[PDB]
RNA sequence: UUCGGAGAUACUCGAGUGGCGAACGGGUGAGUAACACGUGGGUGAUCUGCCCUGCACUUCGGGAUAAGCCUGGGAAACUGGGUCUAAUACCGGAUAGGACCACGGGAUGCAUGUCUUGUGGUGGAAAGCGCUUUAGCGGUGUGGGAUGAGCCCGCGGCCUAUCAGCUUGUUGGUGGGGUGACGGCCUACCAAGGCGACGACGGGUAGCCGGCCUGAGAGGGUGUCCGGCCACACUGGGACUGAGAUACGGCCCAGACUCCUACGGGAGGCAGCAGUGGGGAAUAUUGCACAAUGGGCGCAAGCCUGAUGCAGCGACGCCGCGUG
RNA sequence: GCUCGUAGGUGGUUUGUCGCGUUGUUCGUGAAAUCUCACGGCUUAACUGUGAGCGUGCGGGCGAUACGGGCAGACUAGAGU
């Protein structure tokens, strides 16, 4: 009958999810937006940095980007089937 | 398993004497059988073949065993023939040979397989035993007073005694200084066509 | 619950252990969480280590020792120091040494001569 | 069954089963009567209903049947949907 | 004391109720080209029996029933009814914030927010048993650990274009439903998308890995012992119970095959250990023990353990030694 | 057979900047066994215990800016008018 009651938690440093930077391809989703990322690794055998491009899809709570578009992404729990990232902010927009 | 065949058969047929002091040997120091007496074709496979195998017919060792010696010689630093011939200088039969309790080589193995020596207080019967810096080599107490160990009491001089190894007075005992390096090792072989033989 | 348990890992008719917090719903031989120690039962007295600063965190934690893991926690002390007994002082007892290889060899060259 | 226990336990399987569905029928009857009160758009009723059938969600999350999330979600959804009549 | 009938009062204990375990351990590699595995992250989107610790509490009542006893059906396997008796079985209240709703501050950021506290309105637990006289074990709600687990993502490891158009719950949104949890996971409605020559959709083959063999290395081949994870348990499908289920030695349906029958109906599942048959060039004992180590239950002694420890058989391999 | 051109690969001189590639360091991780090395124990060996490497990688943090790339300009030799 001497203790706090509350014991307070062990502080569990907050870990960070990943952030990535691509252009638009596609916009016409509804609160949906297609980013087109890109990142270059060496081939195994040879030696040559290969660039390859992937396409993920992200969540926009207001559907303001079109195509072209830089865009901030950073990723997120599930949303749909296939939506696992949300869009941050819009640096550079389409010219 | 071991040869137990003719000793000087295998000495003709290498052209070399491979154990110590033979008569039938210079007699007949070319090759045995019924052609014996030719010119042959000395191929280089025959010159690093033959090189091998007078160390395998000097130390009484199997071609499995004597391949395992190879295994870590090529794999220890410093050079290959040194180690090798290192290794197996130091197998507690041929340290009997050196410190002249024996008169030849395959008296000395029976010597160490028959159970009449010790290393450190214990009971050893194996000849490939290796000995390391250090070592005391006695000899069992039951094996004093017998007729091999005592005919080899007198004769302490006629052999010369390496320098990596010692012996004493009546209490027969044998002590290691360190292992032998190259100079005190006795050569009836080169150390090189062995090492070259095994990258055939 | 988390179990504190031994580990055989030696010969035929050598068995070596090892100390070793693993889980209940786990075999002998599987992957323990962590090794503190080790056990060799041939030894004459034995071979025992306890790491005795992890075997403070899991015992603190809650990792319930077998019954051999409780006597050798008994014999070094760590279960006396946990739960407040007075024998906090190791018990184990190393096996009368020999003397090394350098000094047999150069009694016998004081022997010799 | 083999082994002398799991006929044992083949007989204590039917009674839980039993004692779950029950427990479990009568908390689909309790939300349906709230449907339905609360379809009528009273809010007298709907407001001693809610307090009756949130307390049935409770009682069958203490008693192992359904599990404490469970309780949680099912009373959080007709509360709720009570605020919007 | 009967001269083979007794005395629940009584240690002890078959059957029975209740608890916990049975989801571990052991096996196999058919399926699987996949978040299955390897490695690295996320979980502000989650669960976690037993174990450890901090803090609260352990309060009133009630109705049955297995067993027993008496009877009915059935060839069996099994099953019906009447009475009868308990509990830490079950059921209903009182009070108990980490359930829920609304409004608050306070800290926090990585957008949904999270954490901590305030007011008001709704709420939800428990179980006792033992005692030589420090025998001792349990119960329930909540804070925090530890552990085990679920789910999502980056990247990596086959052949085939003599497979080039695939996709309609499909791709996204909203409102509900659902789950431990996010989510087309499900549903209605609305939008008309999504994927692909960096190989989509097909076809062929395959458990993946630590590793093993080879090679100077780089590579190529491989996944056997041992260790990790996964998948399955006669074939196919389904749920129940539970902290947790591909439920090998559980359930229910269907199918094939074997067996029992009084023809009405029933029973079974060695890819556990040992063993038999068959196939094959070819792969072993119907062994011993819980002494050790690990596990289940128990206050404990103990009981259980074909896990495991060992032994038998085969030059099957490696290593060592003899036959002088 | 020869050309044109899509995707793709590659790209002159120079200023500034970013720090993705690249490079330095440190932390976390890369289980155990196996493998290499060194000591110990089985009479030796195989086998087995311990210590250190290895685990070529991946994530986090902090330095460097020559080269490659991105971004913002300059230039005229390549190319075109
Ligand atoms: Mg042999
Ligand atoms: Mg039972
Ligand atoms: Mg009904
Ligand atoms: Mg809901
Ligand atoms: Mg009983
Ligand atoms: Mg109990
Ligand atoms: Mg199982
Ligand atoms: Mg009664
Ligand atoms: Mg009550
Ligand atoms: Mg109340
Ligand atoms: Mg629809
Ligand atoms: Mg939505
Ligand atoms: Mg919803
Ligand atoms: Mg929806
Ligand atoms: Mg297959
Ligand atoms: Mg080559
Ligand atoms: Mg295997
Ligand atoms: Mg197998
Ligand atoms: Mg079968
Ligand atoms: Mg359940
Ligand atoms: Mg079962
Ligand atoms: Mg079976
Ligand atoms: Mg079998
Ligand atoms: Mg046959
Ligand atoms: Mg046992
Ligand atoms: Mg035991
Ligand atoms: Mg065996
Ligand atoms: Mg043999
Ligand atoms: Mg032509
Ligand atoms: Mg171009
Ligand atoms: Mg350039
Ligand atoms: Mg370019
Ligand atoms: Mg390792
Ligand atoms: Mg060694
Ligand atoms: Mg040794
Ligand atoms: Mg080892
Ligand atoms: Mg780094
Ligand atoms: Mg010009």
């Amino acid at each position: 009958v001497k203790g706090p009651k509350h014991t307070p938690r062990t502080p569990k440093p907050r870990g960070r999810r990943k952030t990535r930077i691509g252009y638009v391809v596609s916009d016409k989703m509804q609160k949906t937006i297609v980013v087109e990322l890109e990142d270059r690794m060496r081939h195994p055998l040879y030696g040559k940095i290969i660039r390859t491009t992937k396409k993920v899809k992200a969540h926009d709570e207001d559907s303001v980007a079109g195509i072209g578009d830089r865009v901030s992404l950073m990723e997120t729990r599930p949303l749909s089937a296939t939506k696992r990232w949300r869009l941050v902010e819009i640096l550079e927009k389409a010219k | 398993a071991r040869y137990t065949g003719p000793v000087t058969r295998k000495s003709r047929r290498l052209r070399t004497d491979l154990v110590g002091g033979d008569q039938a040997f210079e007699k007949r120091p070319y090759p045995p059988g019924q052609h014996g007496r030719a010119r042959i074709k000395e191929s280089e496979y025959l010159l690093q073949l033959q090189e091998k195998q007078k160390a395998r017919f000097t130390y009484g060792v199997m071609e499995k065993q004597f391949r395992r010696y190879y295994e870590e010689a090529v794999r220890q630093p410093g050079k290959t023939g040194e180690e090798l011939l290192k290794i197996l200088e130091s197998r507690l039969d041929n340290v009997i040979y050196r410190a002249g309790l024996a008169r030849t080589r395959r008296m000395a193995r029976q010597l160490v397989s028959h159970g009449h020596f010790n290393v450190n207080g214990v009971h050893v019967n194996v000849p490939s035993y290796r000995v390391s810096q250090y070592d005391i080599v006695d000899v069992r107490d039951k094996s004093l007073n017998t007729v091999p160990f005592q005919i080899a009491r007198e004769t302490a001089g006629e052999r010369p005694i390496p320098s990596w190894l010692q012996v004493v007075g009546e209490r027969q005992r044998v002590l290691i200084h360190q292992l032998p390096e190259r100079a005190q090792i006795d050569v009836p072989l080169t150390e090189q066509l062995i090492v070259e033989y095994y990258s055939k | 619950a988390v179990k504190i348990k031994l580990t055989r890992l030696g010969k035929i008719r050598n068995p070596q252990y090892r100390v070793a917090v693993a889980d209940a719903r786990t075999r002998r031989d599987g992957r323990a969480i962590e090794v503190i120690g080790r056990y060799h039962p041939k030894e004459e007295p034995s071979l025992i280590e306890i790491n005795s600063e992890r075997a403070q965190y899991w015992l603190s934690v809650g990792a319930q020792p077998t019954e051999p893991v409780l006597k050798l926690l008994k014999i070094t002390g760590d279960w006396q120091k946990f739960k407040g007994l007075p024998g906090a002082q190791g018990r184990l007892k190393v096996a009368a040494p020999k003397p090394s290889k350098l000094e047999v060899f150069n009694a016998a060259l004081a022997a010799a001569d | 069954a083999n082994i002398k226990s799991q006929q044992k336990r083949n007989r204590t399987n039917e009674r839980a089963r039993l004692r779950n569905k029950a427990v479990k029928s009568s908390l689909r009857t309790a939300v349906r009567a709230f449907r339905e009160a609360a379809h009528a758009g009273d809010k007298a009723k709907a407001a001693e209903l809610l307090a009756s059938t949130n307390r049935k969600l409770d009682k069958a999350a203490s008693k192992g049947v359904i599990h404490k999330n469970q309780a949680a979600n099912k009373k959080s959804a007709l509360a709720q949907a009570l605020n919007k009549l």
